Parts: structure tokens; C-alpha cells; sequence
């Protein structure tokens, strides 16, 4: 039954039983849940024995493994809560002891034999009875616990400051599908105003922290853009329930994590007071004893209303499923060590004097934030690493690693806070650039600094107008923020795309007298006074279209692909900058009974305002490969043909990729975040090839749209509430200005 | 020019001008022509025409419906149309001609002003009395008599009222662009038969339609100046032959109906629900007006009770009672037509206080809890969740709706409610407690079935339905995407 998968998941799998094999026999665990008076009797002696070894130091033993079984099973945090029998022997934060008090296998043996006592007593008769009548089935499931336990011992105990922090007795659980529960500031979400949220409490904190007042809210069944929820979304391997190398949670939720020096400093020492609250703070221990980092945990009851799943059997193979991909995801990166160590060592073979351009990344490392995040990197990579270099040694090339670190430069914050945003100088840069691309109306409705989209439309006919927009200015805004990531100037694209705009904008211009001058040459069957002013006007533009800083792009053709596809009079407009005046155009052409359907109006794909939106979105490309080509031959000195094959693979033609969605369905916002997804996927293989470097550097140095989920709650960007058609946010001011992640090998398989 | 990947030629405005002189047609109407071009090229209409395969071919690669009129029998005969796109104002021709060139231009421009007309838009003085002369013949059109005409004059009548008749019977089509198509095909009978008809025929009534028909037709193309006279030929024998695209909203029945059926266990598979929300189609969503649903801000006193019971619904949701999406369009939808009710009849509700009242003193946390003597706090504090909102603590008036609203979908609390003891005043009917629940929701369902199929406009209750209407339809969308959103075998995201 579904409550017998649920006891066994609770008794074999959040107590640790696996622990016990060590010791004891098959068939002797079978006993002990059989019997309640053999627990009784183990935990007698166990008791006595750990008293001898502990001596004076028994009565803080005995407080800190009854606190943890707490944990384990019911989800209650203490106060200074140790995660493991590691942390316990040396009595972290409690004493300063040079070294185990007891003996650490003895240790676990109880903390596993208290939480045994701590179940339901309705729970455990369900569980004797299947070690009674189930012997060959309940064996082969012990055993299949004791599999998933070695391999995450196996990763957690190559670095110690991973070993003091992992969690015991870590097993996975699901949320319900549709659901979602975040914990945000009463003031910020209030000038939202949402109406997908309901507030089911408030979050007190605890007294050794001060900070405004937050609160709990809560979202019933709807659907969620894709890759969003239901996995993980992290880029980082995970042992024990946390991140290797660090500590920080992963596998949970936490309200934040506070990591500054003075300000850690300062909750220590307030701590030593006292401490009331219900949500108090757990604090992250080094190699030596001390305290680097806090966090915020999170009300055991909010999590009731999730509605998670228990179920024993799925729940292992998620588990084991997710093990092996892990797996997968670090062998990859000793591939690209390979490779770099393959280019090091041409170049020398070739001449010793091509040393002088290339840095070793395991030596001393004069940035203090860089240096800072190659201590904490992986140790699984740094064995291969050495392996084939030499001692402490990894050289790569000087250009390509400058390239990887061009982000740091226009953002501020940290990734693990959660508080990483663009710096205000890059800010008034972007802003400036899409208000004269897009039309002035068009800005005002779209990058509110105050006020949201949904509470600046009071028309039923606005609202189709308004959907539109968005389109064009969500991928104008994505590319930006792309080629600023991968280590493009902001000042290049500041002085450069109101140069491109006015060489394409007399493209058109021009083009528009030379489509129809073959006309007048029609007529010009006759004396040569036609003939000769034809002759000399066609001739003239084009010499002057030679001249123009775009051209090796139009003989390619791609430039003008769909250019001569149609000349129509209206679009004009585009060229010009009146986006928003030319969408209320190709709107009123909408019948009467569509037009004030609102927000419930479905446009079809035989209407003119549908395939205006698409000559738009390739009117984005227009100015995103034009950049692009300029850079790999001004500032990269590549040749004319190189460059024009690096773009050819990172755009495709959206006439192949008609919408396939269900009829009677809003599907016009969700047709182009797929469509964007594809574009993604053809970057990301591009990057491997052309940057190994990059590639190896984003799964190591932390960097905004680099790593997943943090374990804080989730948080939506741009491309998010495009798909999901929403209007209560704004691309502007707070949410809506972050961009999605640029991991290559993330990316090609999430 | 010519398209790169096939032999289609485009044609785009400001390109045909000359062509007025390249037809040489009489000078009184050549005229006509040169005030067509300035229409037409006002609104951007471009031509495209080729070969059946070049035509067929450029459709498929820019994702283009088309409607090419051509059959066997007509294969054998050997004629193919093309066809107009008015969403996009683009005309289509295959292997045209000097003649059904200028032909498209009269019949594009011709059928502009049905359009407007049509729509509630304000047209000429003179067009408008030549719409509505048309109009009226039509009414006759279809009550002739056609047993003294001759044999193939029968077929040419019999296709046209077959025709005719679907657009005025049609019922999921938008009734503005259904009565504009009708009298478009009426003119094309009438231009199509002149010839065989002016010609080898008697005087029967059928062969005076088709002369005053045709007179018609002539006032409205030239407008209030000076027409050819009777019996001259239009531009060398005109005929309307492309067919026309037309689209429009679809109404709230069409897409409140399609999902009634769904189910999958990602999406939810109880049967009673289906079951229930068919009974609410022919009480409610069947007599809903046909025209498609407008977005107004509605101000006023059903609007309110509307608005107030969306958000107790939501909050239900958030304090204990989780629901699959099959169980919140269900329940948001059944309480929706309780809280107008309501808000029109003070007493409609009476029935419903006594069975709340009485469930209130026999209720207890502990019937919400699966294991009564449980050691874990979180157990206890979602059973009190419950309580509260039964109990209207946490909701904190439109609160009686929803909880008869809820006392029908949930399966939990019915399981609850059953148990409970009977009134000795209400032991004659022999039922217990949650069907005598769900008898008093069709009560109430059942006043307002009598409500919306009287006068409506009259008793001043036709904004009140076209507020109930929205509310159906912006409910009937939303489970539509979770549904296609869990379209795999395993239903996963």
C-alpha cells in the first residue's frame, strides 16, 4: 500500500539504517525490527561503552546526537546543530579539542539506534510485519541503501572541510507538480501586486540577525515555463545533501545564506547569548574549527503544504539516476584537461620561446576573489589536473583566459548570497541603447523604473499591442547580455549599434528606388534618354552600397535573406524606430470581434500582425551579426572568411519551426521561448570548440548566469515570463533584469 | 521579381499603374480603374501569381493555406482559381491572364466595402443603399420558383442557395463575417450567369433576378457619378472567381466544451467531476449568447460577488485543501455560477445555512488527522489548517457559495460529512448529508437556468451574463495549457 512505501522510506531511509552493516549481520537487522526490546537493550551497552572513551565530555555526546536524531526525522533545528558524527566527535563550537573524543564509528552506531525510537509506533508495526513474511524482498532493499551510501562517502571524504558538513541520513523527496512556495520581503512584493500568491504566515528569524519583515506565500496547481522546476538546475556535484568543496546546501530550501566576514563576525558573538525564535540559523564549519558562513533555515510545518512525496521505491530511482549523471558531467571536464594539456604542448615543441604567453592556474594567483575560488574547486579535477602537467601546475593561454573573465567588470555582488546585479554604470548603458533601436512609446511601457506593465494598460485593445512588443525587446535585451558575457566590451556595443541602425536604415532607403528601377527598364524599350538616366542611377547605389562597413555580409546573402523577400510601405516604420506605432498599425487591420477580446484574443497565423512580429525578431539578428563580425576581425585578427563562419552557426532561419501546439491555446509567447531554446543549444557547442578555456573556467570561478540554483528559492528572468504569459513585471527595475545561464555543458543537456 | 526557390512572381503596389492603359477598355470606365489602384495600393495589397506547381510550392515553404478551386471533372475541363487572403490583404492567381487581372481588382475592392459595412463601420450614402437593395433581393433570391427555366439554369440556382444557406445556419462562426460571405457568393451567381442567361431563354421570373442583380452591382461599383447604360458589357464580361479567408474569435461554448472529457493521472482521472461538469454545460454554459466574449471593466453589482469569490477560491487552496487541475477548474467554475446566483436572489441561499449549521456541531480536528495519536507536531498543525477554513476563521459575504462550492468537489471532507448523524426533520427523505449537498447545488443552478432562458433584455440581466461568461472562459484557457503541458506517457514537465 502507499503508506507501507512511506513507513519503509522513513525507517530505511531518513534513520541511516545502512550504517549498521558495518557490525551486524542481514539477518540480525532483521531482529531489531522485530523487537522493541532489542533496541532497548543495544542502545544499553553502546551507552556504557561511549561513557568509558568519552569521560568527562559525555553529557555534551549524549545532548548533541539526540538533538541530530531530532532532525532526522521530525525536521526540527537546534541551536548550533552538528549534521554528523564527524562534527560530534570533535565537539565543533562547543569545546576546542585537538581530535576525536570518541570513537566516530561508535558514535553513528547510536545516533542511528535513537532515531529508531523517535518513529510512530503505528509506523513501526507496519515495518516488523514485512521482516516477518518479506524476508528475500526487505534483504535485497537494505542492500540497495547500502550502494547509494558508498558512493556519496566515497566523494565526501576526499576533502574535509565537505566532510564536517554533509548531511546524515539524506534521501531525495518531490514536490507536487504545479506547485510553488517562496519566502520574499512583505515591501518589495507588495508593489507587485501578484495575484497568483496567497500569504500563509510570516517568518520571525531568530534574534542573533535583524532584518524587515518577510512572510510566506504560496501558489496552487498551474503550469510553469519548462526547465524550471522538477530537477535540481544545479552545475556543481553534490555529496551528503551539499556542494562539494564549500558546504552550502543544496538538496533543501533556505531562506539565504549570510557568508561577509565582519558580518558573520558580528552574529557570532550575539549567539553566545542566547538564542529564541522559530527558525533559527545553522552555521557552516572550516577544516580548523571555526565558522565561515550562516544560513537561514526554513519552518519544518510550511513544508506540509507542498504536498511532497515519500514513495521508497521512486524515490531510490531518482536517486541512483541522478548519481550517474553527476558521474557523467565530471568525466566531461577531464576531457577538456586533456585538450588543453594537448595545445601546451605544441606550442613548445614548436619553439621554447612560446612560454612566455600562458599563466599557471595552481600557482600562486595574485587576484584575491579569483584566488579564493581555486582553493574551494574540485579535488576529483585538481588529481587530473596534476596527473598530467606535473606538481601544482596548469598552464593555459593568457588571451583565451582574459576572455573568460570579461564579466567581472560590469557586475557586482556575490553568486552564493543571491544579490548579484548588474553595477548602475552598465545599467544607463543598456537602458540608453533600447530607447533608441525600439520607439520612445515603446520605452515608457516597457522599462518602467516604478510601475509594472499590467498597471499601465486600461484598454482591452492595448493589451494586444502591448503582447507584442515584448518579443522583439526580450531577444534584443538577451543578446546583449550574451556578448557582454563572453567577453565583449560594453563600450564597443555602447558606440557601435547606433552606427549599425543608421548604415542598415539607408539600406532599405536605397534598395526601395533600385526594386522597382528594372521596372522603368521595362518601360525603357526605346530611345536611349531613358536608358541612360536608368544606367546611371542603378549603378550610382550600388557603388554606394560597395562602400558601406556591412557589405561582407550582404554578398554572403544571409544579410538579405528576407530584404527582398517583400517590400511593403509600413515597414518603414521599423527601420525607422517606431516599433510600438508600427504594432498599433498592423492591429487595427485585427476584426472587431478579436481586437476586443483582450487578453483572451487568439491570433492566428495567417494575420498580418503575426508576421510583422517575425520581420521584427529578424530585424534583431540584423544588428546581432553585424557586431558579432566586427569583433572577431577588429579586436580577435581573424580573417574575412573565419569570422563569416563562426556566425553562420549560431543563427538559424524561424521558417522551418511553424508552432505545433493545440488549437482553443495562448500559444504565442511559448512558439518563441522553444525557438530561443534551439539558438541557445547551437552557442553553447560553438564555445567548446572555439574556447576550451571558458568552458573549464564557468564550472569553477562563480559568475552571475554561470551557476543554477543555489539552494535559495527560485527565481524567474526574462525568458521566463515571456513563455508563461504573464504582465505583472517589467524589464526595467528589479526582477525581470536577469538573464539566463551561459554554462555550454549545462546547456546541452538542461 | 521572381523568387529565388521557385517561379512565383510578386507583385507589389505602386507597380501596376500603367497597366490601366495595357487593357485598352473604354475610356468612360478606364477611369474606374485609375481610383481602384489608389485604393488598393493604400492598404498594401500585393499580387502573386505562377504556374499550379510554382504557386503550390511557395505556400509550403512560407506556411500559407490555400484554397485553389479545382477538381477531377474539372481537370478534365482544365480551369484553376486562385484565392484572396483578406487577413493579410494579399491576392493569389494562377496562370492569369490580362482579363482576370483586372477582374481581381474590382472584386477586391468590391468586397472591401461588404466588409465594412457589415462590421457596424459607416460607408458612402450611395454605397449603403446599394448593400441594402442587394439585400433585400437576396430574401427573394431564396423563394423563386425554377420549374420553367431551362435545365442547366436549374444547376446554376441550385448550387448558389446550397451555399448561401450554410453561412446564414452556421452557428460557431462569428455572425459578422458569416453574413458578409453570403452576399458575396449572391453576386458571384448572379455576374456568372449573364451570358447564358441574356441569351436562349424566356422571360421567367429566376431570368429577371439575374438583370437587376447585375444593375445592382453597377451602382455600388461606380458610386453616385454617371454609370454606363443598361445592357453595356462591364469589363468585357466581369466575373467574381477567387475565393476569399476569413477569420474571426471562436466563442466560450467552443472552448469550455472541448475539455469537459479530459483526464490522465497527471492531470486527474475521477470520474464523479467529469460527470458533474456535464450537468453544468446544459444548465449553464449552453444558454450563454453566441457572440464571442468582449474584455470591459464591468462595473457593477454581480461583477463584485464575481471578483470576491475568484480570491476565496484561491485561499481554499492555500490552507489544507490541495486539488489536482482537474479539481480546480471544477470547482472554480461551479462556485462562479452559485455566487451570481446569489447576488441577484437574497434567499436563494436558505437551504444551505441549515446543513452548514449542522455539520458545524459535530465536527472535529480529529477527523482531519489519518493517525489520531501521531508524534510529529507538523501532523496536527495541517489538520487545525483544515478546521479554520470550514470553520471560516482563516477566510475571515459570499462565503457561504464557495463553502457549497467545495462540499461537491473535495472527496476528503465528503467522507467526513457522511458520517455525520441525520435530523430527525429531514430522516423522511432518506438521504444522508453530502447528497442532500449536491441536491441543493442544482437547486440553486436551476433558478438561474430559468433566469438567462427569459427575456434577458427586458429583465436587465444581459451585463450580468456577460460577466458569468468571462469568467467561464478565462477558466476554460488556463486548463488547457496544463493539459499539452503533460502530454507524455510518463506526464512529465
Amino acid at each position: 500500500t502507499d503508506t507501507e512505501w512511506s513507513a519503509m522510506h522513513t525507517g530505511l531511509g531518513k534513520t541511516d539504517l545502512a550504517v549498521l552493516r558495518e557490525t551486524m549481520s542481514m539477518a540480525e537487522i532483521r531482529d531489531l525490527l522485530s523487537s522493541s526490546k532489542k533496541v532497548k537493550d543495544e542502545i544499553s551497552t553502546l551507552e556504557k561503552e561511549i561513557q568509558n572513551q568519552a569521560g568527562r565530555n559525555w553529557n555534551l555526546v549524549q545532548k548533541k546526537s539526540k538533538q541530530l536524531a531530532q532532525y532526522m526525522i521530525m525536521g526540527e533545528v537546534g541551536n548550533n546543530l552538528l549534521r554528523n558524527a564527524h562534527a560530534i566527535s570533535r565537539l565543533l563550537g562547543e569545546r576546542i579539542t585537538n581530535g576525536p573524543v570518541a570513537d566516530v564509528a561508535a558514535i553513528d552506531k547510536l545516533i542511528t539506534l535513537y532515531s529508531l525510537e523517535l518513529m510512530n509506533k503505528s509506523d513501526r508495526d507496519l515495518l516488523s510485519e514485512l521482516a516477518q513474511s518479506e524476508v528475500e524482498g526487505m534483504e535485497f532493499s537494505i542492500a540497495y541503501m547500502v550502494g547509494q551510501r558508498t558512493e556519496e562517502m566515497r566523494k565526501a571524504k576526499g576533502d574535509n572541510r565537505t566532510l564536517l558538513n554533509h548531511f546524515k541520513g539524506y534521501i531525495p523527496v518531490e514536490n507536487q507538480q504545479g506547485v510553488n512556495l517562496i519566502i520574499a520581503d512583505d515591501k518589495e512584493f507588495a508593489k507587485l501586486n501578484s495575484q497568483s500568491f496567497t500569504r500563509i504566515g510570516t517568518y520571525q528569524g531568530s534574534t542573533g540577525f535583524r532584518t524587515g519583515s518577510k512572510g510566506y506565500y504560496f501558489s496552487p496547481v498551474a503550469a510553469r515555463a519548462p526547465y524550471s522546476q522538477g530537477i535540481l538546475q544545479n552545475v556543481r556535484n553534490t555529496a551528503g545533501g551539499v556542494d562539494i568543496g564549500t558546504g552550502f546546501t543544496l538538496g533543501t530550501m533556505v531562506a539565504g545564506r549570510i557568508t561577509d566576514k565582519p558580518t558573520v563576525e558580528r552574529i557570532t558573538k550575539a549567539l553566545a547569548k542566547g538564542e529564541r525564535g522559530r527558525e533559527p540559523l545553522m552555521p557552516i564549519y572550516n577544516s580548523k574549527g571555526q565558522v565561515v558562513a550562516y544560513e537561514q533555515s526554513v519552518d519544518p510545518n510550511m513544508l506540509k503544504h507542498l504536498n511532497q512525496d515519500n514513495h521508497f521505491a521512486k524515490m531510490v530511482g531518482v536517486w541512483r539516476g541522478r548519481q550517474v549523471e553527476e558521474a557523467k558531467a565530471q568525466r566531461f571536464n577531464d576531457i577538456l584537461i586533456e585538450q588543453l594539456h594537448a595545445m601546451y604542448e605544441k606550442d613548445i615543441k614548436d619553439s621554447s620561446a612560446n612560454k612566455s604567453q600562458y599563466v599557471n592556474l595552481l600557482g600562486k594567483i595574485d587576484d584575491p576573489v579569483l584566488a579564493d575560488a581555486i582553493n574551494l574547486m574540485n579535488i576529483e579535477t585538481r588529481h587530473k589536473a596534476e596527473e598530467l602537467f606535473g606538481k601544482d601546475e596548469l598552464w593555459v593561454r593568457r588571451d583565451m583566459l582574459n576572455d573568460a573573465l570579461g564579466y567581472r567588470a560590469a557586475s557586482i555582488g556575490d553568486v552564493w548570497t543571491g544579490n548579484s546585479r548588474w553595477s548602475p554604470s552598465t545599467l544607463d548603458t543598456v537602458k540608453k541603447m533600447f530607447l533608441g533601436a525600439f520607439g520612445n512609446k515603446a520605452y515608457h511601457v516597457v522599462m518602467n523604473a516604478e510601475n509594472t506593465i499590467q498597471n499601465l494598460v486600461k484598454d482591452a485593445k492595448t493589451v494586444i499591442v502591448v503582447k507584442a512588443v515584448v518579443v522583439p525587446a526580450v531577444n534584443f535585451l538577451a543578446n546583449i547580455y550574451q556578448m557582454i558575457g563572453r567577453g565583449v566590451p560594453v563600450k564597443d556595443i555602447a558606440v557601435n549599434i547606433p552606427r549599425k541602425t543608421s548604415e542598415i536604415n539607408q539600406y532599405i532607403k536605397s534598395r526601395l528606388r533600385q526594386i522597382d528601377a528594372e521596372a522603368e527598364l521595362r518601360a525603357a524599350e526605346g530611345n536611349p534618354n531613358l536608358v541612360r538616366k536608368l544606367k546611371t542611377e542603378i549603378q550610382s547605389i550600388t557603388d554606394s552600397h560597395r562602400r558601406m562597413s556591412i557589405w561582407p555580409l550582404i554578398e554572403a546573402g544571409e544579410f538579405s535573406s528576407i530584404a527582398d523577400a517583400g517590400i511593403s510601405r509600413d515597414d518603414l516604420l521599423v527601420a525607422e524606430g517606431k516599433i510600438h506605432e508600427y504594432m498599433e498599425k498592423l492591429a487595427n487591420k485585427l476584426p472587431e470581434k478579436v481586437r476586443n477580446a483582450g487578453r483572451y484574443a487568439l491570433i492566428a497565423k495567417d494575420t498580418a500582425l503575426f508576421q510583422g512580429i517575425q520581420k521584427t525578431v529578424e530585424y534583431s539578428d540584423f544588428i546581432a551579426k553585424a557586431i558579432i563580425y566586427d569583433d572577431l576581425v577588429k579586436r580577435k585578427k581573424k580573417s574575412s572568411s573565419e569570422a563569416l563562419g563562426q556566425v553562420t552557426e549560431e543563427f538559424i532561419n524561424y521558417d522551418r519551426l511553424p508552432g505545433r501546439f493545440r488549437g482553443y491555446m495562448e500559444s504565442m509567447g511559448l512558439m518563441w521561448f522553444y525557438n530561443f531554446k534551439i539558438r541557445s543549444i547551437k552557442v553553447a557547442m560553438s564555445m567548446i570548440r572555439n574556447n576550451p578555456v571558458h568552458s573549464l573556467i564557468a564550472t569553477v570561478v562563480p559568475a552571475p548566469t554561470m551557476f543554477g540554483n543555489v539552494g535559495l528559492p527560485i527565481q524567474d528572468n526574462m525568458l521566463t515570463m515571456l513563455a508563461e504569459g504573464r504582465l505583472d513585471y517589467s524589464l526595467g527595475f528589479g526582477q525581470g533584469l536577469r538573464a539566463p545561464t551561459l554554462n555550454p555543458w549545462f546547456n546541452l543537456t538542461h | 521579381r521572381e523568387h529565388k526557390a521557385s517561379g512565383v512572381r510578386i507583385l507589389s503596389a505602386t507597380a501596376i499603374r500603367n497597366l490601366a492603359k495595357i487593357s485598352n477598355l473604354p475610356s468612360t470606365q478606364a477611369a474606374t480603374l485609375a481610383e481602384i489602384q489608389k485604393s488598393l495600393a493604400a492598404k498594401d495589397y500585393k499580387i502573386i501569381y505562377g504556374t499550379p506547381t510554382q504557386v503550390a510550392e511557395y505556400a509550403r515553404q512560407k506556411n500559407v493555406t490555400e484554397l485553389t478551386s479545382q477538381e477531377m471533372e474539372e481537370a478534365q475541363a482544365g480551369n484553376i482559381y486562385g484565392w484572396t487572403n483578406f487577413d493579410d490583404k494579399t491576392i493569389y492567381l494562377v496562370s492569369p491572364s490580362m482579363e482576370t487581372l483586372i477582374h481581381e481588382l474590382v472584386h477586391a475592392s468590391t468586397f472591401e466595402e461588404v466588409y465594412s459595412f457589415y462590421q457596424g463601420n459607416e460607408v458612402s450614402p450611395t454605397s449603403k443603399q446599394a448593400i441594402e437593395n442587394l439585400e433585400g433581393l437576396m430574401e427573394q433570391f431564396r423563394s423563386l420558383d425554377i420549374s420553367k427555366d431551362s435545365p442547366e439554369m436549374r444547376e446554376a440556382y441550385a448550387d448558389a442557395i446550397a451555399t448561401i444557406e450554410g453561412h446564414l445556419s452556421n452557428g460557431f462562426v462569428d455572425p459578422a463575417i458569416s453574413k458578409a460571405a453570403a452576399l458575396n457568393e449572391f453576386m458571384a451567381w448572379g455576374l456568372a450567369n449573364r451570358a447564358l442567361a441574356a441569351k436562349q431563354k424566356r422571360t421567367s421570373s429566376l431570368v429577371q433576378m439575374v438583370k437587376d442583380v447585375y444593375q445592382a452591382i453597377k451602382k455600388l461599383i461606380w458610386g453616385r457619378k454617371q454609370a454606363p447604360a443598361l445592357g453595356e458589357d462591364m469589363f468585357s464580361n466581369l466575373l467574381f472567381n477567387s475565393a476569399i479567408l476569413m477569420r474571426s474569435q471562436p466563442t466560450t461554448q467552443a472552448v469550455a466544451k472541448d475539455g469537459t472529457l479530459f483526464h490522465s493521472k497527471a492531470y486527474g482521472n475521477n470520474e464523479r467531476l467529469s460527470q458533474l461538469n456535464q450537468t453544468f454545460d446544459k444548465l449553464v454554459t449552453d444558454y450563454l449568447r453566441t457572440d464571442p466574449v468582449t474584455e470591459v471593466e464591468r462595473r457593477g453589482n454581480v461583477a463584485n460577488a464575481l471578483m470576491s469569490a475568484t480570491r476565496l477560491v484561491r485561499d481554499v487552496q492555500s490552507h489544507g485543501f490541495n486539488m489536482t487541475a482537474q479539481e480546480q477548474s471544477v470547482f472554480q467554475m461551479v462556485t462562479a455560477a452559485l455566487a451570481t446566483e446569489a447576488a441577484i436572489d437574497p434567499h436563494a441561499m436558505a437551504r444551505a445555512q441549515e446543513l452548514y449549521t449542522h455539520v458545524m456541531k459535530h465536527l472535529t480536528v480529529e477527523h482531519f488527522m489519518a493517525d489520531p495519536d501521531s508524534t510529529n507536531p507538523a501532523d496536527r498543525y495541517y489538520a487545525q489548517q483544515k478546521y479554520d477554513t470550514i470553520s471560516g476563521a482563516n477566510l475571515v459575504t459570499s462565503l457561504l457559495p464557495t463553502f457549497l462550492g467545495l462540499a461537491m468537489v473535495n472527496e476528503e471532507l465528503r467522507s467526513i460529512i457522511k458520517e455525520m448523524p441525520v435530523p430527525k426533520a429531514d430522516k423522511k427523505l432518506g438521504n444522508d448529508i453530502d447528497t442532500l449537498l449536491t441536491n441543493a447545488g442544482t437547486q440553486v443552478m436551476e433558478s438561474l437556468n430559468r433566469r438567462m432562458a427569459g427575456d434577458q433584455k427586458a429583465t436587465n440581466v444581459q451585463d450580468s451574463i456577460d460577466a458569468l461568461s468571462e469568467t467561464i472562459m478565462a477558466a476554460a484557457l488556463k486548463r488547457e495549457s496544463f493539459y499539452d503541458a503533460v502530454a507524455t506517457p510518463t506526464g512529465n514537465f
